[PDB]
RNA sequence: AGACCAGGC
DNA sequence: GGCAGTACTAGTAAAGAAAGTACTTGAC
DNA sequence: GTCAAGTACTTACGCCTGGTCATTACTAGTACTGCC
């Protein structure tokens, strides 16, 4: 018998929440959108070099998260941000896959990143 | 990175809430729930900034290149 | 000679080795993310004499991988079924076991020697 | 391009030659001698690969013109090669040249008179005497005396017929050239070629040439000539052959047979006269490139030579070589013995070096890229840098929504407004707005960047200062001080402003749809484009991170194409079908919905709010300058507006008064039973302009045929139906952010009798898996799972391919059941909230977003997950998955799953539901290469086919593909309500004010085409009861006799017919023949335009579609494969439908079906037992069959022709493999005295055969047959049982040829079919008591074309490219088919879209630009052909106008002086 | 994005007294449509929308390793029953209110925080301009590359898309 | 300008 | 003091898992 | 003349953005130094 059936799927694959309520290739995008966020590569960029680095400024924990994550130390690396998101048919902008963000919540550093 | 200035939706001063939360939570031996209400966070917009913290800024700290080590 | 099969890929070898690929062995580590940063250490590879190819049931997903390959972390588009990563807990044997007490207790379980 | 600098020639024709080593020495520089390329400090050494006489290099004037970098064209200058080489181009046309040619007299090994016969038929095919070579051959040991008078008689027949052609008006002294004589010229030159090649004697002095041979390249070796035929050298009274004598050869035999080669190396008659010369094949001089075109590889400090460069000083370092080989044969036996052994050695390297210049393959050496291969493929020079090329003026970022933006025009970035400049020339009404364009500089709205002078001279404004800039501007409109440039005008590059217009392009551009036209609308803000969502649908363009492109144009001939031709409101109609593509697409339909509800109502503050948040007049979508509403519904107690009457008034204002409001009845996609009971919703209702009924959807605005939007388009005009988009796009937008539409957690959850619904239907699929299986392995009734009989068949299952797809399509048909009773049930009866405010439910209804499969799995169930076809894929050992046990007969272990994505699924369902997730990425991803080169073929071969002013559609060499569009000429996007008859009648008053009868009849013929019309409908009706071959038809249709565009009452006969019977149906102030002079004035305007690319529109209508399938008969894709690309005779799957008479029944048709479908000899053997004894091998063949009541029933093979095919089939097979095999190693039963009979049928066998020593049949019961077999003690061991396998596999017992099986399927929609699985029409001609056989149709496209004809095959290729895109329902028009088959059967063959299917072409740059270019290059220099440049793609090549749409004519000016 | 796979670019920062406002007082900072969730079905960001918010409110994290629920034990009950003991909706839905026109909406608007992730494409990578500028030294054509001021290609199936409208002044 | 690698739709 | 050995230097020379037709060579 | 099979050349979705690395051996020569 195996230990826990989430020991088949792989590091990205744990890290994505109910990840058995969503259809099979949305789960595959966000292991693959996963690693490309603007998150923190590192703590050390004083001391290094690299051509080209992204940083997001201030990052959050999840409050949705699998016991994995804690256990890998991705608070050490944060790659996001929790937002109060609403599903509504508001605004006419937001249709095919587009999105709004509040002017004001950005005008105070939400998402921000160099 | 450090605590944030004035939470992202409403606009509540939050800034000043992260070292009494941490006050709050090992002196007085509280839970986050009771923490949150005590420093006068009630809208879950403002709870999820004190909550969900990384406080990553101490760990950007140990890399002094100005002094001796 | 070790610097440049580092810094290129490319297999330079006179008494070619029993690879079919002769490129494309090394792969920069990004440190974009540490969600990309972690997922170059446990990808695998088929080759890229498979990439190249026309057919489709190299790039399947077979029942044999339950708990070895992960399901769902693999790329979309050119590189899907064919890159693709281990399930966290799988781990890969790095040296020779113990051996030598094993036909010792074997020939005292039935097997007549060879 | 300046429009002011206008430019006098034009390139008509080019034509294709080789350079002769006497011109590239009048024509060269300097001739550049040695191999080194630059010396120190940098300086090109004179007499080097860089020269200052052919061209500046690198801040040093050039020697030849004493120009700069920036104006020296280049020079091209030669090199000298002391011996003639090949070219390697033509080595393969030198070879067969260089073979079949006599080394002693210098003819060809033909006989004189039959060479002769060539050249004179060769000759009437440079002229338009395709029919008269054929005639020539009427004109017909053997003494000279008539062979000289035959030669007379020949060539005075071809005198006489070319001076009769040329003064009977067919032929041009320049010579009639067309695809099907180029036909007939590829035919005769092939049969000459390989005519000379097998021959064995020159038949003009009797003895033998010793033959070559070719090592490969570089080389050419003569063979010995054996001792038997030297003797016919000597009664007529290995070697590596130089290249110099290989053309002393040659230049022999092309002046004995000067008069033939004329005619094989032109094409057009030779009007130059010139003689075809042996050096014309060699090369004794390259020419080496200009300086410009070989520059070297310049990075930093990284300074490479280029890469022609190093090949060039190889050639050179051999030539000094050569040059210091014969300074010693000056100087002259140990000295010769050696020099010229290494002499010969540098004839083979200078070979090798001009081998790798022009082509790196042919080169014997990671190699560096030849001359032919900078040009063949992707990445070459015709498709990377002709066919496709990087252009100015033009900007690529990504798109987000913009609403308030009215649906023709783009949102442009601030930063795109500054860059991306016009010029506008200088005139008396632009210094207005024009002074201060270049006021405000390059950096301020709306600016101006550069000024052009008079002179050419150009003026940046980005270094200067507001005061010179105010000078510049007074400056601006001057008379010129200067005579030579006195009518000419300064021209400002303003900045693109809110009237200039913009294409747009997003990739891939699939279809013409997806690259329109739009206008600009600046926005202030932000970097990224900004399109409104009624153009998602054409370009496939989603917001998740689309950048898509933007080209500006830069004169007014191409803004008025954009504007009007190209442009996005032209657009409505895709010409695929003739539905929609353009229209709103989700929040607005699921707004729709809601508005136009019964619940839906509006006090006065509200609806006047809304309809002046959709109008606002002052920006012109009204049409009255006065918002008009309408009295409210309820008056009493307060005044309330339904929202039916919002988009009753919004209709109002929008369309134009004085004009009746739109008649409409339509339906919609929600059926009455959502709303409730006797609801009238369903069906919609605009009378008078006023939605009186039902919901307005995605069926009645959106991409869908039939609604409200596409009957504004058609009563209204294109031009109305785009703003109701913009206003109803504003109107759903402001009811939205008034009153909102969300979706939820709430949305997605079933009853608590729901859920008992759904658990209950699914208890039932928990032995489904295992019946399944027991019908499957024929296990009895009710057997238990772990049966050991079940689970022994079952294993035997799994090992073969085929019965485990049987096994995976009986058990996926019985859980697609129990999925279907879930649904059926648990929705919409079961659901938590109901419709309308179940949102989830509601937007999938509606067609917002979503379908009903979708809620299905999110609220019920999952369902099968499927692979390709079957199940998901089991292991060896027989588990389909390490959780399940081996060979479970489980629904759930299978694949099917049972949970949804609401609760959950389980991990054994979640890992089978990533077999399924993947699987469609892979077929998304790698297999639209496949879909994307199907296209590719069809556009290069139908680029050129257009419409001509004959309503004629025709290829741009001017050869005819039809003779009409589609046998009508009639346009796909304007036949959409041409039969829709109670709609324009009900719209009779609003469509005459489009039409216009009375204003157009005096431009017109009404008189005449109507008469015609009524002699042939009034004919027809009279006969057809009798088929069409019997029809003496006495009157062609009216379409063909008339010209439609032009005379009234040219109609299909279909519409004619359609006409009269709705005009008969229902008899109804417009009176009848009011109706039908209003819909032949609506036909002749549905024409088709001449101009029109149709063969474009026709090959972008099925590869546009072939990806809608991506992104026991073949389907899809690879049958689009075989017709249309490969076009196979060899075809994969060939099948034939036998119609049954309606006499014979179902039980005399499967008792047929025997007798058709082929029995083996494999197929009635149970065993076969070989003995073989040794110490003479005896081999004892005892095959065992079954018994005679178990073959003789299911086969119908008797007893005796059983005996026959053992004694005359088997045996003749059997025999002949074993002799085979031998060559290849040199490197119970009663006695035998039942009868005579057998003794005698014994005997015959020993006799006839070869080593049958005794043979004996069961005569009594024909279960076992014996054969003794033997041989010597010489041979070794054959293994006599693979032998006797692969022997009964191809013994045949009863076969009709080509034909391996015959089907009766269920009788498909009422005619009885009985499908044949292979094609044979000659034997099934025989079968007229079973068959009919004037409707025996097939699937063969090439066995219908030998047997049946060319249209027969025309007929049936439309029919096989039909029901590939029926599979699916995607309806493509017949139109496209129809050209498609056209263009296919043109030659009165079946020919492909490949490079063998286009060989019959006059364009050469057509050929050369698709693929293997340097072969149709050799091919077109070696005719000499010269083409026309008709062809869109020989046009851009060489830079001229497109024959096609706006090209297609010129524009005179009409000036009034004399 | 989120952690669903749920992508797509930004549209207009929507001011904040243009957005929609609940009766606690908050405003959404993300708005997704409702749309971009039947045709995916991302059913898992449904439950991160009410596992984030009772969370949020009680201040506990809630682990969400896949199979911690049955089919007897949805989330939609366990997350539903937590938002009922702050006082908020079970179904995870708020009151909200328009903010151009003030009105109460028709629904109880589903509302909750999710975590989203900031990808790495932003536009400024994207967006290049060109009117004109550097040419290849062969052909005279425009440099490939955005880095190097180049052109963008108008290749072989752009070029018959314009034959295809009959637009040939387009074409040259 | 190439080759390889990593990506976007 | 000048001779010859090495260690360098800059100098110019070599670098194994797709499906279609057309063709010659090939026995008979 | 002949069918025959082996062999040889030929294509295999569109556009876009980054990043890296890139000739090696050797051979003869001028100069450095250890030496007697
Ligand atoms: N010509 C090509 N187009 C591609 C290729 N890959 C992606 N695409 C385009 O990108 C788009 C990819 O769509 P998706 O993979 O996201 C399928 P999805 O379920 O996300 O569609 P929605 O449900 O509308 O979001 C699709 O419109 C294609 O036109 C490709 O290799 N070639
Ligand atoms: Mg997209
Ligand atoms: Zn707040
Ligand atoms: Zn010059
Ligand atoms: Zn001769």
């Amino acid at each position: 018998v195996e230990f826990t059936p989430t020991n088949i799927l792989s590091i990205l694959a744990n890290l994505t929440p109910f990840s058995d309520f969503n259809q099979s290739p949305r789960n595959m995008y966000q292991c693959q959108m996963g690693k490309q966020t603007m998150g923190t590569p590192g703590v050390a960029l004083c001391h290094r070099s690299d051509n080209k680095l992204y940083r997001l400024q201030t990052g959050q924990t999840p409050i949705v998260k699998a016991n994995l994550y804690d256990d890998y130390g991705m608070d050490n690396f944060p790659n996001g941000f929790n937002a109060v998101v609403a599903v509504i048919s508001y605004t006419g902008y937001d249709m095919d896959d587009a999105m709004i963000i509040n002017k004001s919540a950005d005008e105070r550093g939400f998402g921000y990143g160099t | 990175m450090i605590v944030p200035v004035r939470c992202f939706s409403c606009g509540k001063v939050v800034g000043d809430k992260w070292e009494s939360y941490l006050n709050l939570l090992q002196e007085d031996e509280l839970d986050e729930g009771t923490a949150l209400s005590r420093l006068g966070l009630k809208r879950y917009c403002c709870r999820r900034m004190i909550l969900t913290h990384v406080d990553l800024i101490e760990k950007f700290l140990r890399y002094n290149p100005l002094e001796k080590r | 000679k070790m610097q440049y099969f580092l810094s290129t890929g490319n297999l330079v070898s006179q008494s070619g080795l029993d690879l079919q690929q002769v490129s494309g062995y090394t792969v920069v580590a990004e440190k974009i993310n540490f969600y990309r940063f972690i997922s170059h250490f446990r990808m695998v590879h088929r080759g890229s004499f498979f990439a190249q190819l026309k057919t489709t049931t190299v790039r399947k997903l077979l029942p044999e991988s339950w708990g070895f390959l992960c399901p769902v972390h693999t790329p979309d588009g050119s590189p899907c079924g064919l890159l693709n990563h281990f399930a966290h807990k799988c781990r890969i044997s790095t040296q020779q076991s113990d051996v030598s007490r094993i036909p010792s207790i074997l020939y005292s379980l039935g097997v007549a020697p060879a | 391009m300046d429009i002011s600098k206008p430019v006098g020639s034009e390139i008509t024709s080019v034509d294709f030659g080789i350079l002769t080593a006497k011109e590239i020495r009048n024509l060269s520089a300097k001739q550049i001698t040695n191999p080194t390329v630059l010396d120190n400090l940098g300086h090109p050494v004179s007499g080097g690969l860089y020269d200052l006489a052919l061209g500046a290099f690198l801040r040093n004037l050039c020697s030849t013109c004493g120009l700069d970098e920036k104006f020296c064209p280049g020079h091209q200058g030669h090199i000298e090669l002391p011996v003639p080489c090949y070219n390697p181009l033509f080595f393969n046309q030198l070879y067969i040249y260089l073979r079949a040619s006599c080394l002693f007299c210098h003819h060809f090994r033909l006989k004189s008179v039959e060479v002769h016969r060539y050249a004179c038929k060769l000759r009437l095919l440079q002229y338009g005497l395709i029919d008269e070579s054929y005639k020539l051959d009427e004109i017909t040991d053997i003494s000279s005396t008539l062979l000289n008078e035959l030669k007379s008689k020949r060539s005075e027949y071809v005198d006489m017929a070319i001076a009769k052609a040329l003064s009977d008006g067919r032929t041009t002294e320049r010579g009639s050239f067309t695809a099907t004589v180029n036909d007939e010229r590829k035919k005769l030159v092939h049969e000459f070629h390989k005519k000379l090649l097998s021959r064995g004697k020159c038949d003009n002095c009797g003895m033998f040439s010793p033959k070559f041979r070719k090592d490969g390249f570089t080389k050419i070796f003569e063979t010995a000539l054996n001792e038997k035929q030297i003797t016919n050298n000597r009664v007529k009274g290995s070697t590596y052959i130089l290249s110099t004598e290989v053309k002393n050869i040659l230049d022999t035999v092309f002046r004995k047979e000067q008069c033939v080669l004329q005619y094989v190396f032109h094409s057009r008659p030779n009007l130059s006269r010139k003689l075809v010369k042996a050096d014309s094949f060699f090369m004794d001089v390259l020419v080496v490139p200009p300086t410009r075109f070989r520059l070297p590889s310049k990075l930093g400090e990284e300074v490479h030579e280029n890469s022609q460069n190093q090949l060039l000083s190889k050639v050179l370092t051999t030539s000094l070589l050569i040059r210091d080989l014969n300074d010693d044969l000056s100087k002259l036996l140990e000295d010769r013995r050696v020099i010229f052994s290494r002499l010969m050695n540098a004839f083979v390297t200078i070979q090798n070096d001009v081998n790798a210049f022009i082509d790196s393959t042919k080169a014997q050496g990671v190699p560096i890229p030849g001359v032919k291969q900078a040009l063949e493929k992707k990445e070459g020079l015709f498709r990377k840098h002709m066919m496709g090329k990087r252009v100015n003026y033009a900007a690529r970022s990504v798109i987000s929504p913009d609403p308030n933006i009215e649906t023709n025009e783009i949102g442009v970035p601030p930063v795109f407004a500054v860059k991306l400049t016009y010029p506008e020339p200088v005139t008396a009404y632009n210094i207005a707005e024009l002074r201060q364009a270049v006021i405000n500089g390059p950096d301020k709205w709306p600016g101006a960047t550069q000024i052009q002078n008079e002179d050419g001279s150009l003026v940046s404004l980005i270094g200067m200062s507001v005061e010179q800039r105010k000078a510049l501007a007074n400056q601006l409109l001057t008379p010129s001080s200067n005579v030579s440039t006195h009518t000419l005008n300064k021209k400002v590059y303003r900045h693109i402003k809110n009237r200039d217009v913009v294409l747009m392009n997003r990739q891939p551009t699939l279809h013409k749809a997806s690259m329109m036209g739009h206008k600009v609308r600046v926005l202030p803000n932000e970097k990224t484009l900004r399109l409104h969502y009624a153009n998602t649908g054409a370009y496939n363009a989603d917001f998740d991170g689309d950048e898509m492109n933007m080209h500006f144009p830069q004169n007014e001939n191409a803004r008025a194409e954009a504007l009007n031709l190209a442009n996005t409101d032209s657009q409505y109609l895709t010409p695929t079908s003739g539905s929609p593509v353009r229209g709103l697409i989700q929040d607005h339909i699921s707004a729709g919905v809601w508005l136009t509800s019964k619940d839906s109502f509006f006090t006065r503050e509200q609806y006047q709010q809304y309809i002046y948040g959709c109008i606002r007049p002052e920006d012109g979508h009204t049409t009255r300058s006065k918002i008009v509403t309408l009295p409210p519904t309820i008056f009493k107690p307060y005044p309330l507006w339904t929202g039916k009457q919002i988009i009753t008034t919004v209709l109002l204002n929008v369309t134009p008064p004085d004009m009746p409001g739109i008649n409409l009845i339509s339906k919609n996609k929600i059926k009455n039973e959502y709303w409730g009971k006797g609801s009238l919703e369903n069906e919609v209702l605009f009378k008078d302009g006023a939605l009186l009924c039902g919901i307005l959807d995605k069926s009645q605005y959106g991409a869908s045929k039939y609604g409200i939007v596409h009957s504004l388009h058609e009563v209204y005009g294109p031009e109305v139906a785009a703003k109701v988009l913009s206003v109803l796009g504003r109107l759903f937008t402001n009811y939205i952010t008034a009153t909102a539409f969300t979706c939820g957690m709430d949305d997605l959850r079933l009853t608590a009798e729901g859920n008992k619904w759904r658990t209950d239907i699914l208890k039932t699929s928990v032995d489904t898996g295992r019946e399944a299986a027991a019908e499957v392995t024929n296990l009895d009734k009710d057997t238990p799972a772990d049966d050991p009989e079940l689970l022994k068949r079952l294993q035997e299952i799994l090992r073969d391919n085929n019965k485990s797809g049987i096994l995976d399509a009986v058990t996926s048909s019985k859980v697609n059941a129990i999925t279907s009773q879930v649904v059926s049930k648990c929705v919409p009866d079961g659901t938590m909230k109901k419709f309308p405010c179940n949102s989830m439910q509601a937007m999938a209804l509606s067609g917002a977003k979503g379908s009903n499969v979708n809620v299905s799995q999110i609220m019920c169930l999952l369902g099968q997950q499927a692979l390709e076809g079957r199940r998901v894929p089991v292991m060896v050992s027989g588990k389909t998955l390490p959780s399940f046990k081996p060979y479970e007969t489980d629904a759930m272990a299978g694949g099917y799953v049972k949970g949804r994505f609401y609760s959950g699924i389980k991990p054994q369902e979640y890992y089978f539901h990533c077999m399924a997730g993947r699987e469609g990425l892979i077929d998304t991803a790698v297999k639209t290469s496949r879909s994307g080169y199907l296209q590719r073929c069809l556009t290069k071969q139908l680029e050129g086919v257009h419409v001509s002013y004959d309503n004629s559609i025709r290829d741009a060499d001017g050869t005819l593909v039809q003779f009409m569009y589609g046998g009508d000429a009639i346009d796909i996007t304007k036949e959409s309500h041409m039969t829709q008859f109670e709609f324009c009648l009900d719209n009779y008053y609003a469509l005459l004010k489009k039409y216009n009868p009375s204003a157009l009849i005096e431009h017109l013929d009404v008189e005449s085409a109507l008469k015609y019309s009524k002699k042939t409908l009034k004919y027809r009706k009279k006969h057809s009861k009798e088929p069409h071959y019997k029809q003496s038809v006495k009157y062609d249709p009216v379409l063909a006799k008339y010209n439609p565009a032009k005379y009234l009452g040219s109609v299909s006969e279909n519409f004619q017919d359609k006409l009269e019977s709705f005009l008969d149906k229902n008899s109804k102030g417009v009176n009848e023949k009011k109706f039908r002079a209003l819909m032949q004035l609506k036909y002749m305007r549905s024409l088709i335009n001449p101009g029109e690319a149709v063969g474009i529109i026709a090959s972008q209508s099925v590869g546009e579609p072939s990806t809608q399938m991506t992104l026991n008969v073949t389907l899809g894709i690879p049958r689009l494969r075989e017709i249309v690309m490969t076009a196979s005779a060899a075809i994969k799957t060939p099948q034939m439908t036998l119609p049954i008479w309606n006499d014979v029944s179902d039980e005399q048709a499967d008792t047929f079906c025997k007798s058709i479908s082929k029995v083996l000899l494999s197929e009635v053997i149970d065993k076969v037992i070989v003995t073989e004894t040794t110490g003479a091998r005896s081999y004892v063949i005892h095959m065992r069959f079954f018994d005679n009541n178990e073959y003789s029933e299911e086969y119908d093979v008797s007893k005796e022709e059983l005996q026959n095919v053992i004694s005359n089939q088997f045996i003749h097979l059997l025999e002949a493999a074993i002799v085979k095999e031998i060559k290849k190693q040199k490197r119970v039963e009663a006695n035998n005295n039942m009868n005579k009979v057998q003794r005698d049928r014994q005997s015959a066998i020993i006799s006839h055969h070869r080593f049958i020593t005794k043979y004996n049949f069961d005569d009594e019961s024909g279960k076992w047959c014996e054969f003794k077999l033997e041989l010597a003690a010489d041979t070794e061991k054959l293994l006599m049982v693979n032998i006797v396998e692969e022997i009964c596999r191809k013994s045949i017992i009863r076969q009709i040829p080509h034909i391996d099986r015959c089907v009766h399927p269920e009788p498909e929609n009422g005619k009885r079919v009985l499908v044949t699985e292979g094609v044979n029409f000659q034997a099934m001609w025989d079968q007229e008591a079973f068959i009919d056989v004037d409707g025996i149709t097939s699937n063969d496209v090439a066995a219908v074309l030998k047997t049946y004809g060319v249209e027969a095959a025309r007929n049936t290729i439309v029919n096989e490219i039909n029901n590939v895109f029926s599979r699916y329902a995607i309806s493509v028009s017949f139109r496209h088919l129809d050209l498609i088959a056209d263009m296919m059967t043109r030659q009165g063959t079946y020919l492909a879209f490949n490079r063998q299917g286009m060989e019959t072409s006059t364009s050469s740059f057509m050929k050369m630009s698709y693929e293997t270019t340097c072969q149709f290059l050799t091919k077109a220099v070696l005719d000499n052909e010269r083409e026309q440049l008709d062809s869109p793609s020989a046009r851009i090549v060489v830079g001229k106008l497109n024959n096609v749409g706006t090209g297609s004519f010129d524009v005179l000016a009409k000036v009034p002086n004399a | 994005s989120s952690r669903h796979g749920q992508k797509g670019v930004c549209s207009r920062k929507w001011p904040t007294i243009d957005m929609p406002f609940s009766e606690t007082g908050i405003q959404p900072d993300i708005i997704i449509n409702p749309h971009a969730f039947p045709s995916r079905m991302t059913i898992g960001m449904f439950v991160e929308s009410l596992a984030g918010k009772a969370g949020a409110l009680h201040g506990i994290a809630q682990d969400s390793t896949p199979w911690i629920f049955n089919e007897d034990d949805t989330p939609a009950d366990y997350f539903g029953e937590q938002l009922a003991k702050a006082g908020y909706n079970y179904h995870g839905n708020e009151p909200m209110y328009s903010g151009a026109t003030g009105e109460e909406l028709r629904a109880d608007i589903y509302v909750g925080v999710v975590y989203y992730q900031r990808l790495r494409h932003m536009v400024n990578d994207k967006f290049q301009v060109r009117s004109t500028g550097p040419v290849n030294s062969l052909t005279m054509q425009p440099v490939k590359g955005r880095k190097r001021h180049g052109g963008i290609r108008v290749g072989e199936m752009e070029r018959d898309a314009l034959i295809g409208h009959g637009t040939s002044f387009l074409l040259q």
